[PDB]
């Protein structure tokens, strides 16, 4: 009288890199861009 | 002036096939406002985390928006929720299955009445378990009224019948020969999916009658414009097509009654008179709600088959029959569940005929020591004098071979009247039964006439049958002597 | 995942170049 | 356009002392769909869509399932070994039991009642399908598979091409609401042939 | 409850056929007995005069035969009146 | 000409100590052919749902492959189904 086995349960995807942070970097640089565009009119 | 609330919840549940679905679906046709939502099962759940309650929020979300822009001169909308079973389950013992439900019930829970009093929405529910729904949100203000499906009676089944012929009718396909109140009579205890299937069943061997194929797949096309469905079509159909999906409270009757009854003298007409007698008493009176009959006689004296006969001439709604034959192996407890069943489902109809066969084979008695089972016995003796519901009333006829033996345990006071099954006594009698019967000729009447006269004769019927059934395979000239012989040596009877 | 992470790596790797130009054309 | 192979004789499909069993079976499920569409049209009748076969160990129910997709003149049809559709993630056993249903509601929608015919075999239906309320452990995904199955084989929406088939050895176990009329009807029990079977049945196999 | 079951397969399966032949051999022995006591299972004997006087389904045939050495013994039980 | 199907099946059984895996391990170097695959009881179990018949089902995926694109001239599989 042992309980048995279960099957596990599933998979809950869920994924997490390195965005955050780099994808700030990525926009400081739009941004300057944007602010010399602006001043060469 | 009321200044009252609105109710916005209605649970639809009950056995499969009785219409459920055709009330959603018409229901949601019937009220005018937006197009109606529909949920077709689980189909919210996703393997990403967060999005199940997003989908509920993107159900709702259009209510909630139109119901600011509009305020309190908003329309009404409709969501009819399939199966809720399925993601409602029974979280309520702490954990789930999946870790994404608690979130999505509690999601919904919220949602529907939360901070935000929403009161333009309406929530249509069908399922099969009342269990599986929970109690918690099954409250005032989500859902305060519940309902309970169930299985038409002959009176609304014309109607049901009378709904599908009707296209036929008007087509001229229905052959004038068919009659809608005598297939009702028949079709008893029926469900809703099922008569459609009657219908279908029938009109499908008339169909597979024009076309004729199977070696070569052609149609004749020279009969396919003539054609009526048929009266034999329903019979043959249901005959060996359909079988009601709740069995049959009248069993199989021929297992039982293998040969009818031939009345071989009075005392059988004397018994059938007092079984009519007992069931009309007991059908018009209030003082004894309960009455009980004990039938008592012979070894192979056809006891049962009377029972049965007797209890099949009331017309009560409820009839039923225990037999020791279907509780082979039982344990000495299981006997007792099933007695406890079958009085409890007699107690629901307003009339009820119940028959108990061989009682001393259901208690396990035999004459060494002796030995029975104490525990159903008593199990039995509380059952005959507990009085049903209120303005109710039930009939009990039992059956036994062992007058003796049922005084001895002291049983026989709880019945309220006794009845005595007689035998076969006078030879006159045995030739009437012969001469019934018609399986020998004058000179064999005869022959025997002059030797059943010279004394008296005592055996039962079923016995003789028997008899009768092994004298006819000797040879043709010897067949009497063999059927004296064979009586004279069974007949050591006082 | 990585895989995405280095795309999104990559299609910023354009971005730099992009801003230099416009400040030598600024200039 | 005609439902069934010119090119078909029953003498070729190679099945012996099942005769009545198959006329049955024919009358039953096909005989609505062969004939002229009018006659059906003022008869207003609505298909049947369902087929089951059980019976002892080595009698031929997978020939008979075989010889009956083959015999329709349409597309091929699909096959579903055993309980090859369950998967590890939450949410894609669903997905996949929908995803077979996909072509025929497409052809509803398109061309509406005039559409082919697509067939589905639960080979071992019994493994994937069973009575709600019993295997309770860790059961991630069976409930629903099952409810899913029925909620798609007849719900608020309707087909008219869909045929479903099949095979078990346990015909007491099956959930009595997959046992409806209008989802399951035909059920036939394939038993041992009689000696007249055993002649057919030798004779076929040593032509 | 073993010996039961294994009696009631057998006793359903040949229901399944159109006309068969059953034996039943040795049924002192099937059912313990021994002098002494007496002593004798009384499942065993009820699930036999029970399966004794089932008629089979509508339409189909059987033959039941039976061989025992003690006959005494059997008739004080009551058995040998439903032969 | 003969129109008949090769078998596709073998069994053995005994007592312990006669010689089955040898000659189960001789057969399957009798013939000339790929390596036989192997398993070895209970290595075919997973926990994650659906994986145990995953396993199963690519171990005749070979086979399947093999049938489908060379027809009857295709190879010959061996399988130990050891325990
Ligand atoms: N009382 C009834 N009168 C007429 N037709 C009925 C009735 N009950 C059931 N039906 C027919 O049964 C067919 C199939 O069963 P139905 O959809 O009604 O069952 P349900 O139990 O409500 O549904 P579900 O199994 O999807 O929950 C429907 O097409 C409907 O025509
Ligand atoms: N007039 C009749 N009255 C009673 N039984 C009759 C009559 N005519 C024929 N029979 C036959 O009598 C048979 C009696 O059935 P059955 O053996 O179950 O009854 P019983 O003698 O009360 O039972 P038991 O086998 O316990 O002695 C029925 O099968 C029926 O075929
Ligand atoms: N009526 C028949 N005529 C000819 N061959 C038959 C017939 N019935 C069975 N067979 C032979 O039996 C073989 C096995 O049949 P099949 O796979 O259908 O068996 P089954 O018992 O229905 O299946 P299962 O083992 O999955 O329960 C078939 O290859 C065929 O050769
Ligand atoms: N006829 C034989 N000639 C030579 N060696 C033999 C013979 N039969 C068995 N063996 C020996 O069997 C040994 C291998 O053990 P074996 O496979 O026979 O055990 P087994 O019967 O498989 O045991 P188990 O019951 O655990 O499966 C080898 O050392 C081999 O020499």
């Amino acid at each position: 009288s042992m309980a048995e086995d279960a099957d596990m349960r599933n998979e809950l995807e869920e994924m997490q890199r390195r965005a955050d942070q780099l994808a700030d970097e990525s926009l400081e640089s739009t941004r300057r861009m944007l602010q010399l565009v602006e001043e060469s009119k | 002036q009321m200044g009252c609330k609105h109710v916005k919840g209605i649970l639809l549940y009950g056995p499969p096939g009785c219409g459920k679905t055709l009330l959603a679906r018409q229901i949601g046709k019937m009220l005018n406002a937006r197009e109606p939502k529909v949920v077709n099962g689980p189909e919210i759940l996703n393997k990403y985390v967060g999005e199940s309650e997003a989908n509920i929020r993107k159900l709702f979300a259009d209510a909630e928006e139109e119901q600011r822009r509009l305020g309190a001169n908003s329309g009404l909308h409709i969501i009819i929720f399939d199966e809720i079973d399925a993601i409602c389950k029974q979280r309520g013992s702490m954990a789930g299955s999946t870790g994404v439900h608690d979130t999505v019930v509690n999601q919904l829970l919220s949602k529907i009445d939360g901070v935000e009093q929403l009161n333009n929405i309406l929530v249509i529910g069908m399922t099969n378990r009342p269990d599986l729904i929970d109690e918690a949100l099954l409250r005032p203000g989500r859902l305060e009224v519940k309902m309970e499906i169930g299985l038409p009676d002959e009176k609304g089944r014309l109607q049901i019948l009378h709904i599908h012929t009707a296209r036929m009718r008007g087509h001229q396909l229905l052959s004038a020969d068919v009659d809608i109140k005598e297939l009702a009579v028949e079709t008893k205890n029926f469900s809703g999916a099922e008569l459609e299937g009657l219908v279908r069943a029938a009109q499908s061997t008339a169909m597979n009658r024009h076309i004729k194929a199977s070696t070569k797949v052609e149609v004749d096309m020279e009969k396919a414009e003539s054609l009526q469905v048929t009266r034999g079509d329903f019979l043959a159909s249901l005959e060996n097509d359909i079988k009601p999906a709740f069995g049959t409270n009248q069993e199989d009757y021929a297992s039982y009654i293998m040969n009818g009854i031939i009345k071989w003298g009075d005392p059988v007409t004397r018994v059938l008179d007092d079984g009519e007698l007992l069931v009309q008493q007991t059908k018009n009176s209030d003082r004894t709600p309960l009455v009980s009959v004990l039938l008592e006689g012979p070894p192979h004296s056809g006891k049962t088959a009377l029972a049965a006969k007797i209890a099949e001439e009331s017309n009560f709604p409820f009839i039923k029959i225990c037999s020791p034959d279907k509780m082979i192996g039982f344990s000495e407890t299981a006997k007792c569940q099933a007695m406890k069943k079958i009085f409890d489902d007699a107690y629901k109809s307003q009339l009820s005929c119940v028959v108990v066969d061989d009682i001393e084979r259901l208690l396990d008695y035999v004459p060494i020591g002796p030995r029975f089972s104490n525990l159903v016995l008593q199990a039995l003796l509380v059952l005959l004098k507990k009085a049903p519901p209120q303005g109710r009333k039930l009939l009990i006829i039992g059956t036994t071979s062992r007058k003796d033996v049922l005084q001895e345990m002291e049983m026989l006071n709880a019945f309220s009247t006794t009845i005595h099954v007689p035998n076969i006594a006078t030879g006159e009698q045995l030739l009437e039964a012969l001469e019934l019967l018609g399986n020998f000729k004058d000179k064999e009447r005869t022959t025997i006439a002059q030797q059943v006269k010279g004394k008296k004769v005592w055996i039962g019927i079923k016995k003789l049958l028997m008899l009768i059934e092994m004298s006819l395979q000797m040879d043709p000239e010897y067949r009497v002597r063999k059927f004296l012989a064979l009586l004279r040596e069974e007949g050591a009877s006082p | 995942s990585k895989q995405a992470l280095s795309e999104i790596e990559t299609r910023h790797s354009e971005i730099i170049k992009l801003e230099n130009s416009i400040r030598e054309l600024h200039d | 356009q005609s439902i069934i192979n010119p090119d078909w004789n029953f003498e070729k499909m190679g099945i012996g002392g099942l005769d009545k069993e198959f006329s049955d079976i024919f009358r039953r499920a096909f005989a609505s769909r062969v004939f002229p569409p009018e006659i059906v049209e003022q008869m207003g009748c609505k298909h049947v869509k369902g087929i089951l076969l059980y019976g002892p160990p080595g009698c031929g129910k997978t020939l008979l399932a075989r010889q009956i997709g083959k015999m329709l003149n349409a597309r091929e049809p699909k096959v579903v070994n055993g309980p090859e559709i369950l998967n590890k993630y939450v949410g894609e056993s669903e997905a996949n039991i929908r995803k077979l249903f996909a072509d025929a509601e497409e052809e509803q929608r398109r061309l509406g009642a005039n559409s082919g015919l697509h067939i589905i075999i639960f080979d071992e239906i019994d493994a994937i399908c069973k009575q709600r309320g019993s295997m309770a452990g860790s059961t991630g995904v069976h409930d629903t598979v099952v409810n899913q199955l029925l909620s798609k084989i007849d719900g608020v929406e309707q087909l008219n091409n869909i045929l479903v088939i099949g095979m078990t050895n346990r015909p007491d176990l099956i959930d009595e609401a997959l046992l409806r009329p209008g989802r399951l009807e035909v059920k036939m029990e394939i038993g041992l042939p009689d000696e007249k079977g055993r002649l057919q049945i030798l004779h076929i196999h040593t032509a």
